[PDB]
């Protein structure tokens, strides 16, 4: 019974890839899975997966200018998911 | 083609609460240094042929010029107090302290080189020579530049809530007056050489304050990682090489006032002897109180680059404004006491003996450039100050001289009593700062939209 890993930030790309540096005050039990996709609806969703206070990582942004939407995920106490939080801001 | 300077007005919500108020004591400890000088201009007049400043103002060139490079870490170590390890911040602090001690040994070798004002082409006050115990204020007070650089690299790590330097570099001058005169002629001390000995005194006091660095790993958690200040990592290990291109672009851009040097002292050089060499009584009273001015943003350069690591993007560069226009209050509400007042009977014969019997064609420019400049670098001490913005904020000033060139021989070639008349495109070279600078500070507070790439979050 909670809310999300609550910050949003993508500062800069590497015009190919992108740094994502969001909130994580500790962990909980331990965890991030982070969505990976455009907002197009096509080009399937994919997965970065990370540890500690580290939702503060960075993608591999293969393709070019196109709008990419990208969520993150907590995991907790219950081996299930605390909340998700998403932004979409592309290249 | 009307305002390519985007949204200039806006740097505002309810910011009245912007407190860079300890960022004044940063430059009141600096009047604490500013003010020894006179305690040995008028402390070493005991020797009359010791107008001695004849060195200690062409020493203080390869100070304030290198001094630049070093004060270029002002951001570095604020911007990584958005992070956490002032020991990684510190491993710079050290890498630099290696600089401010390494470039301090060029200060201290380019100084060795220095000593041949055995040279000539123009007039007195600036050529003659015969008895030179400057000879010695050279070496004796040039032999410091190392420890005197580390002893700045100190406050190049006071860029994060301490001004324990208003503490020392006050009771550092107080250490010096006493000392100063012992060497000019004194007690049990080496009590002979005085036309220098004011200065061997002076510099002893740089190595004194040099370690109120050491002696302030003391009030709280460290800034001491003085493990071997070593480098090697690539061809040349940066965090040092990285300091380079915040360095070059500053001293070489502190070579602004480094030519407002051979401009200000080359128009006493024609038949304008008398009250055009009393120009420098005003333009010394320029620097004397232009300092608590100017250097507020050369203190506010913290509050901004510090709050970039701490990712409050423009939630600091829109205090760039409410710091810009805050001393900008007094930038003009004391250009009033500059075009107005003069050297009265409150002026005696101090910093340069010339008070009674000369004109006020001297407060004519105590307004021209005075406020139209005031802030127009406490812009840049918040450009570089903020970002890396000195890369061609170096070429900020290739125009503050290459645009104030002909307004050099345009007091000469004149239409009126143009004593402030080569202060023409040298208050217009200097008011095109109104632009490129605070241009890149809305090219630039408009870059922390790009970098604030997620407008807010949830709950
Ligand atoms: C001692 C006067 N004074 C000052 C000075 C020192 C402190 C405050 C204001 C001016 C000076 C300051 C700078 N930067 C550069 C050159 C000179 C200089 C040069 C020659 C001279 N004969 C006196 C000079």
């Amino acid at each position: 019974v909670s809310s999300v890993p609550t910050k949003l930030e993508v500062v800069a790309a590497t015009p190919t890839s992108l740094l994502i540096s969001w909130d994580a005050r500790g962990e909980y039990v331990v965890y991030y899975r982070i969505t990976y996709g455009e907002t197009g609806g096509n080009s399937p969703v994919q997965e970065f997966t990370v540890p500690g206070s580290s939702s503060t990582a960075t993608i591999s942004g293969l393709s070019p200018g196109v709008d990419y939407t990208i969520t993150v995920y907590a995991r907790s106490y219950y081996w299930g998911w605390y909340s998700p939080i998403s932004i979409n801001y592309r290249t | 083609l009307d305002r390519f300077s985007f949204s200039v007005f806006l740097k505002e919500i309810r910011l009245l609460t912007a407190l860079a108020l300890p960022m004044l004591l940063a430059q009141v400890a600096q009047v604490g240094i500013g003010f020894v000088d006179t305690v040995m201009a008028g402390g070493a007049g005991k020797e009359d042929l010791a107008a001695v400043a004849l060195g200690s103002s062409a020493f203080a060139t390869v100070y304030i010029t290198f001094m630049g490079i070093m004060a270029a870490l002002n951001p570095m170590i604020a911007q990584l107090y958005g992070a956490g390890k002032t020991g990684e911040a510190g491993e710079t602090g050290r890498q630099g302290i290696w600089f401010g001690l390494i470039l301090g040994i060029f200060g201290m070798i380019l100084m060795w080189a220095a000593i041949t004002p055995f040279r000539n082409w123009l007039t007195l006050s600036d050529y003659v020579e015969g008895t030179m115990a400057q000879y010695m204020l050279f070496t004796s007070l040039a032999m410091p530049a190392a420890m005197v650089h580390r002893a700045l690299h100190a406050y190049a790590s006071s860029l994060n809530r301490p001004r324990l330097i208003m503490l020392v570099s006050f009771a550092a001058f107080v250490l010096n007056v006493p000392l100063n005169y012992i060497f000019v002629y004194g007690k049990f001390g080496m009590p002979a050489l005085g036309g220098a000995g004011c200065g061997v005194a002076t510099m002893a006091v740089f190595w004194f304050s040099a370690l109120a660095l050491w002696i302030y790993i003391a009030k709280e958690k460290f800034f001491r990682p003085f493990g071997l200040t070593a480098k090697f990592g690539k061809p040349d290990w940066a965090v040092f090489k990285q300091i380079w291109k915040i360095g070059a672009p500053i001293g070489l851009s502190y070579f602004l006032e480094a030519s407002a040097f051979s401009f200000i002292v080359f128009l006493i050089a024609p038949f304008g002897e008398d009250y055009v060499a009393a120009q420098q009584v005003g333009i010394s009273l320029s620097g004397i109180l232009y300092m608590i001015p100017q250097s507020v943003g050369s203190a506010g350069t913290v509050r901004i680059g510090f709050s970039l690591g701490r990712r409050e993007f423009s939630r600091a560069r829109y205090i760039s404004g409410v710091s810009l226009v805050s001393g900008w209050v007094l930038a003009v509400i004391t250009v009033l006491s500059l075009v107005l007042f003069r050297s009265p009977l409150a002026s005696m014969y101090n910093d340069d003996p010339a008070v009674l019997s000369i004109a006020s064609t001297v407060l004519l420019f105590a307004g021209l450039f005075q406020p139209a400049d005031f802030t127009q670098c406490i812009a840049s001490y918040a450009l570089r100050g903020y970002k890396v913005t000195k890369v061609p904020m170096f070429i900020h000033a290739a125009a503050f001289w290459g645009c104030g060139l002909l307004p050099g021989y345009l007091l000469a070639y004149r239409f009126d009593m143009g004593i402030y008349g080569f202060w023409t495109a040298l208050i217009a070279s200097l008011t095109i700062a109104a632009v490129a600078l605070v241009w890149c500070l809305e090219k630039y507070s408009m870059e922390l939209v790009k970098s604030h790439k997620a407008v807010s979050s949830g709950l």
